[PDB]
């Protein structure tokens, strides 16, 4: 089949689709904690839903990759982990709240 | 080139390649100096009519930006632009 | 203790003109500055192989309490 | 008035940090004039230290005090981890500069400064 | 007593016996000038102060024309820019090539107006 | 078409506008003055109290993947209270795009760093603190990098002049290499160039 990826710091992952189901299910199970009026939820929900549909509709990685159209499977896994951490952090932050403090008037005025 | 046949053969056996065909020095394999006085072209802007600047202003077609979500002034998941089309190897020497 | 303390004071450059008693108030009775006071306390710490935070070092503006601390 | 602080809240905490920094410089100078084969006296060094401190005594803002503290700490790092040299350190004393005459008549006879 | 104008949509209030150019000044848009100086009389010699007047075909000279209520003025439009191009081609037809020697080398209104308009 | 003009397309000015609306509705906080330029670029102004959230979002969220901080920069405009403008130019590969984040700041108003995310800033921030005067928290090593190890001031501002205040020279009287005040030989000629006659009637500003 394969011997390596083509990058440095990666691995010949022999258990795909399973780590993927795991990570996506966990993303959604965290999103459960998010108010429905938060766009982050309202978007990444469907994103991960479609990624799950794709992994379930394509079992062979050599096509799942070019189908996702993202990077290689390992890059996809890494990015999913990163989105997971981003979620855990946006949960402590309250971004979906309104604005903090508007600026003065003549700030974004270019020219000057 | 003024050198000898035997030395040519020796240096060539040493290197492996040929040298009398791809020397580095320059024995009249150049373009003569004292070249002739040339005559030059002009652009598509040296006409006499239908050249009104207002057509091709250039640095006045510019217009300030188009702000969004200022402080005073369902949907899909989108991106800043489509993704990168993966590349393929070459037809000549993909390995090394 | 107090003897070597007062010797340090007599040694210090601009101090001990007439008085280096055990009770005086540095910034009030001697009319001095926190910088000079810190110099004093550093001299003491280096005499005694000891360490002090600036907080209590400034609390001890009084030679009596200074020697009380170096005792503690 | 209603503003945001930096590293502190009041002149008093600013000053406790300042005193820590004074302790550092005071305990340091000897190492400098012993490593870099200088000429001046430890006492003269400490005089320069306390002068560079006193010349910022018209200050009120803790933010200003704290920025000055940060810069002093940077310079102290630079010194003790020897990067500044004899020149970098003696660039303070204006050792090649006639003391700017403050005598109005001196200024008159010499130049145009008011 | 006031009178109204709508420059580029933008609106303005002025007096009568006024001039297109003083209105465009009130707004900010500077209009070219060769035969005008606020501290002098008026004429129409140069013919570089031309503009476009929406709802009316013919151009006018903003140094003499008094503004009539309801006019929409157009300064940076096609006919105006073309008028200026032609007029400056005419002027510079004969202005000799003494720009260097000319002590008015870097302050020449005509230099600037040629480089820009 | 004309030869001497680039084509002002639609694809980019539309896609990046959609992405701007996206990020705006995601971060109604920590955001203000999004915009797209007439030349296919995106700028996003934000309060300094949202820098790390914004950067983490743009680095992690799949749809952005703004990984490489191609540049960090400062700008100085003194006609306002918050006079410095901090700038991050970011790049993403999958989506083959760039982006520009802005945040205002001021002397005596430090900023939150990003070293936890983009380690490239570990040095751009040193540059900033050395040159301009803007400070950054949570930064391990912050010291004069470019200028001398005794230099004082903030040159890349608009007030610290070109020539600078001090010059150097050797003085055998002491054998060192001392710093004295600037007494130039020739004066820095300053040519008045700004011509009055307005060329851009679209970027005008009325009274
Ligand atoms: S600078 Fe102006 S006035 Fe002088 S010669 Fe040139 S065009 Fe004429
Ligand atoms: S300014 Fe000369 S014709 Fe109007």
């Amino acid at each position: 089949l394969k011997k390596t990826t083509g990058l440095v710091g990666l691995a010949v992952c022999d258990t795909p689709h399973e780590r993927l189901t795991i990570l996506y299910t966990k993303t959604l199970d965290i999103l459960k904690h998010f108010p429905k009026h938060a766009a982050y939820r309202k978007y990444t929900e469907q994103i991960t839903n479609e990624k799950l549909d794709m992994v379930k509709a394509e079992p062979d990685v050599k096509k799942l990759e070019a189908l996702l159209q993202g990077g290689e499977v390992e890059e996809v896994i890494l990015q999913a982990e990163k989105e997971l951490s981003l979620a855990r952090k946006m949960l402590k932050w309250k971004p979906w709240e309104p604005l903090v403090e508007e600026p003065p008037a003549n700030q974004w005025k270019w020219p000057i | 080139a003024s050198a000898t046949r035997v030395i040519q053969k020796l240096r060539n056996w040493a290197s492996g390649q040929d040298l009398q065909a791809k020397l580095q020095l320059r024995y009249q394999e150049i373009a003569k100096r004292t070249q002739p006085p040339p005559k030059l072209p002009v652009g598509p802007s040296h006409k006499l009519s239908n050249n009104y600047y207002c057509t091709r202003d250039g640095r006045r077609e510019v217009v300030p930006p188009s702000i969004i979500m200022s402080s005073q002034k369902e949907k899909k998941a989108v991106t800043p632009a489509p993704p990168m089309k993966r590349w393929e190897l070459s037809k000549d020497q993909p390995y090394l | 203790i107090k003897d070597r303390v007062l010797y340090v004071l007599k040694l210090y450059d601009k101090i001990d003109p007439e008085k280096l008693s055990v009770n005086s108030h540095f910034m009030k009775d001697l009319g001095l500055d926190s910088l000079d006071q810190v110099e004093i306390i550093m001299a003491m710490e280096d005499e005694f192989g000891f360490e002090i935070p600036d907080i209590d070092a400034e609390k001890l503006m009084c030679p009596q309490e200074i020697v009380d601390y170096i005792a503690d | 008035t209603s503003v945001k602080p930096i590293f502190s809240r009041d002149l008093n905490e600013a000053k406790r940090r300042v005193r820590e920094l004074y302790r550092a410089w005071y305990r340091e100078v000897p190492n400098t004039v012993h490593l870099m084969q200088l000429d001046i006296t430890v006492k003269q060094g400490r005089d320069k230290v306390r002068e560079m401190f006193m010349k910022n005594a018209h200050v009120t803002d803790p933010r200003v005090v704290d920025l000055l503290v940060i810069k002093g700490k940077m310079e102290l790092q630079e010194t003790i981890k020897v990067w500044k040299q004899r020149t970098h350190v003696m660039r303070f004393f204006h050792e090649t500069e006639t003391p700017r005459p403050k005598d109005f008549l001196s200024k008159f006879y010499m130049g145009h400064d008011p | 007593n006031l009178i109204e104008v709508f420059v580029d949509g933008q609106s303005v209030m002025v007096e009568p016996g006024t001039t297109v150019l003083q209105a465009c000044e009130k707004v900010g848009m500077q209009i070219p000038r060769f035969c005008y100086h606020e501290r002098l009389s008026v004429a129409g010699n140069c013919r570089m102060c031309l503009v476009e007047i929406e709802k009316a075909p013919k151009v006018v000279a903003a140094c003499a024309m008094p503004v009539m209520k309801g006019w929409n003025i157009l300064t940076n439009s096609e006919k105006s820019k073309k008028a200026r191009e032609g007029v400056m081609e005419f002027l510079l037809a004969n202005h000799p090539l003494d720009c260097p020697i000319c002590d008015q080398g870097g302050e020449c209104d005509l230099q600037d107006q040629s480089m820009m308009f | 078409k004309r030869p001497t003009v680039r084509p002002r397309s639609d694809v980019t000015h539309k896609q990046l506008s959609a992405f701007g609306e996206y990020v705006a509705e995601i971060l109604p906080k920590y955001v203000q003055q999004v915009q797209v330029s007439c030349l296919d670029e995106l700028e996003i102004c934000i309060h300094p109290d949202g820098v790390i959230p914004t950067l983490t979002f743009l680095r992690d969220h799949t749809n952005a993947q703004f990984k490489s901080l191609a540049d960090l920069t400062a700008v100085d405009v003194p006609t306002r209270q918050n006079r410095f403008e901090i700038v991050y130019n970011l790049l993403s590969l999958r989506f083959n795009s760039r982006i520009r984040v802005k945040t205002y700041a001021d002397e005596l108003t430090p900023i939150d760093s990003i070293v936890s995310v983009h380690i490239a800033a570990n040095w751009y921030e040193r540059e900033v603190w050395d040159m301009f005067g803007v400070f950054f928290f949570n930064h391990p090593d912050l010291r004069r990098i470019l200028t001398d190890y005794g230099f004082e001031g903030h040159p890349f501002r608009k007030d610290f002049p070109l020539t600078g205040y001090v010059e150097l020279r050797y003085d055998d009287e002491v054998k060192r290499v001392v710093a004295e005040p600037v007494e130039l030989a020739q004066e820095f000629r300053k040519f008045d160039l700004n011509s009055p006659w307005e060329a851009f009637p679209a970027y005008r500003q009325p009274p």
